[PDB]
């Protein structure tokens, strides 16, 4: 299928781009066919002069820019160097007009009560009242301006284990708490092609649910019928905090593409979790355990799963995916495997 | 035949890496289509 | 004092301020009243002219400067559109060129299988030669420009921030290879070196390493039980390295031992005023300590002694594990932490 | 006399108008700001200063963080001038 | 002779500076101030064609949260793809090893 992937790719990118990737013509003509089979090897030789020109232009280009945008670099941190620093001499320059103002203030003060004593009289009251109003005391502006340096200066310069802000926009937190009263939007359930309820899981979403949570359960199955392997299904959250609760038949370690299985199966869970609109949804610990898969390669495998789907899926909105787990060495290894994506 | 078996497993590598690739290009022409 | 301070001032600030002549005027002294009482005023208006004139300096000095730091932003930012814009190119390009030797591999088998030929071979060492499809230099460009992006704006696993702002942090990286401060080595009462941790730290370290310890053992003889010791880092990125001995398990009171133990680590870190300290597992494993029954006490010890100790120079705990299980144990206890 | 950035902001848009910031009169920038009985001579001087100020003649985290230093010096000074002023009032109001 | 390469081209640069600006730069000059072997008049021509078109800045003379987001996104997903590229290279070169020396 390599060349409908090929082709896929060409046409969502610019004119320039498409028709100097080698033409899948080439493929008729193959059928069609040592003499025209070197016309053949001709034609291919041809395709290799169209690559080295395309691709030797676009690397000068390139070169060019690279030289271009460092020169660039380089000037706006000087630039940036420069402002700041005058930012700050300016600061200093207003401050050094306040603490004028204030020794000034001080001498005169100093002085009028020299003359006070050397006449007798009593004028330093009356003149510093006057002295006041003067508008090299009134420093309110100079409040204000150092206020506008300082500020343009700072502008220039249910418990939860573990969080992972993924780079696509969504969070993924590894949460240890019980997921029947988690507060998620949906909640997914691991069971079988019959819908079993004896899963962990689905023993407390039963003991948090009341009679119509295990009445909803009996109705999806009665719409769907059987579940098949990697497939999913949505009921309603009935008796839980739960809006959705999302069944899935996780495959068994040692089936045929069972990895491929397990992806599907995380994949079918978030499309149907945005089916729905929803906003946030809880996994539990799957694959390891109960179906054979090995802690690692499942968690890997999940998180994989789930970053490609949001890769595929810029439309989605989910914003945030909870991971329950209880058992230790899952947590360690989810931590790891997520603060690898 | 460990040695066809490791051709065979790097084969299954590549076609999975030429999958993801065109996953990631599809969604940054798609990025740069929506802005 | 009054002159002391204008001295070191700029010219246009000098015989600014309160001329001290009139000193020498009171000496001489109401018509002398009117007459110093006009030379204050006039001081007073040379006052108020020259702190208007550098008001009016200062605003028009403040609207250039925010003019120009707004044209700054504004360069700021389309540089680093553009360099986020030709590292896409190139990536584009470095795509087109493993995309076309990827289509001609699959002609190649293909052709050789229906004419029943072998070309696919030579062909491909053909195309190995040509000037697309050696993508060093352009690798080498997108790499300089990851790092330009990464100027222009180890891995932790979990952080736990405490009631006094100090961050615990359980990383995944080498123990040796970390910048923190101090680093803490588990050894027993003659110093050895063959733990894990010493064998990582005698990688990194070396005879420098090597001489450190046994200059160690040679000033402090016999390490005793829940002790430490410090020595210096030589050819360590840390500066320097906590030695302690942690109790063995069913030991008399073992548990207030390793907390001691703990906590002695933490006020050597503290004598020499460092920011930052790293932790292996402790206690577990080697001395038969259970995983989470160490890692709960270690941390007990760890917060009892930040709020025991208010003065403490240390700001963030490493916790350097490779055991997921260990990794799981800890972050769930300082979840409880 | 008393300039304020509000007065400074007209002024700089009422020269922006008046052709460039070279090429400007003190009498136009006044009739384009008819407003605080400003003079022919105060905004001639200001338009002076301006045009005078206006002319650009054409480890570095240590250097940065000495900046960062000088401007915390700064500022704690500038409290502290602010604690003057309100001490010394208090005194003159014994 | 016609693969400009980074060293090369500032080479280049550094002759052009060396008669002035690339304006008023002249090719021959450059050609004469650039020792490097079998270099003709006509790829220093062309070349500054190519260094002094994109020299050029009309840019000059004429919410901010979501465009930095935006921009940090695309950014991300260039540098996943590069390293994806990278292990594919890798994989690739092991193949044609294995298949030369095994045929
Ligand atoms: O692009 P490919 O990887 O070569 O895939 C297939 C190839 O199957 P493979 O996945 O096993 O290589 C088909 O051959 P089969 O093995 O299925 O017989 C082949 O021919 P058919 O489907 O007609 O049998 C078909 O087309 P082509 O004849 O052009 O090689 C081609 O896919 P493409 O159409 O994308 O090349
Ligand atoms: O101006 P100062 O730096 O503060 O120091 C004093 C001043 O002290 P006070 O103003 O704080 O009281 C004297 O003031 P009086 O005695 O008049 O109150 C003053 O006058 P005297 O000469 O009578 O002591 C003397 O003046 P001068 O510089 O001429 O000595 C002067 O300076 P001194 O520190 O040298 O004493």
């Amino acid at each position: 299928k390599f060349g409908k992937s090929l082709s896929s790719q060409i046409v969502e990118m610019q004119p320039e781009w498409r028709d100097n990737f080698l033409s899948y013509k080439d493929l008729k003509k193959r059928l069609n066919l040592t003499l025209e089979q070197a016309g053949f090897v001709g034609l291919l030789d041809a395709e290799l002069d169209k690559f080295n020109f395309f691709f030797l232009e676009k690397e000068e280009e390139y070169v060019i820019k690279q030289k271009e945008l460092r020169e660039r670099k380089m000037a706006s941190a000087e630039e940036v160097m420069r402002v700041r620093k005058e930012i700050v001499d300016l600061h200093g320059e207003m401050v050094l007009l306040e603490n004028y103002s204030a020794l000034n203030y001080t001498g005169l003060v100093k002085i009028l009560k020299k003359y006070d004593k050397r006449t007798g009289s009593m004028i330093r009251l009356p003149f510093v009242q006057k002295v006041l109003q003067q508008p090299f005391f009134t420093t309110d502006l100079l409040y204000k301006l150092v206020k506008e340096c300082e500020e343009m200066l700072d502008q220039l310069m249910f418990t939860v284990l573990s969080t992972k802000s993924l780079f696509l926009g969504q969070k993924l937190q590894v949460v240890q708490a019980d997921i029947a009263s988690i507060d998620s939007d949906a909640v997914v359930h691991p069971t079988n092609t019959d819908f079993y309820i004896g899963g962990e899981v689905g023993n407390t979403l039963e003991k948090k649910g009341g009679k119509e949570f295990v009445e909803a359960v009996l109705e999806l199955r009665k719409k769907n019928g059987p579940l098949e392997v990697a497939g999913a299904a949505v009921s309603a959250g009935h008796g839980l905090p739960a809006k959705f609760v999302i069944h899935c038949n996780s495959p068994v370690w040692g089936a045929d593409k069972c990895e491929e299985l397990l992806e599907k199966t995380v994949k079918n869970c978030l499309a149907l979790a945005d089916d729905k609109k929803l906003k946030s949804i809880a996994f539990p610990s799957i694959g390891s355990g109960r179906n054979g898969f090995p802690k690692q390669t499942a968690a890997q495998l999940i998180l994989k799963a789930i970053s490609s789907y949001f890769v595929s899926t810029m439309s989605s909105s989910i914003k945030t995916v909870y991971f329950v787990l209880f058992d230790s060495e899952s947590i360690g290894i989810y931590v790891q495997e997520m603060a690898k994506l | 035949g460990n040695f066809d078996l490791t051709e065979a497993l790097r084969l299954q590598l590549e076609l999975q890496k030429r999958l993801h690739e065109q996953l990631e290009i599809q969604r940054s022409l798609q990025l740069r289509i929506l802005e």
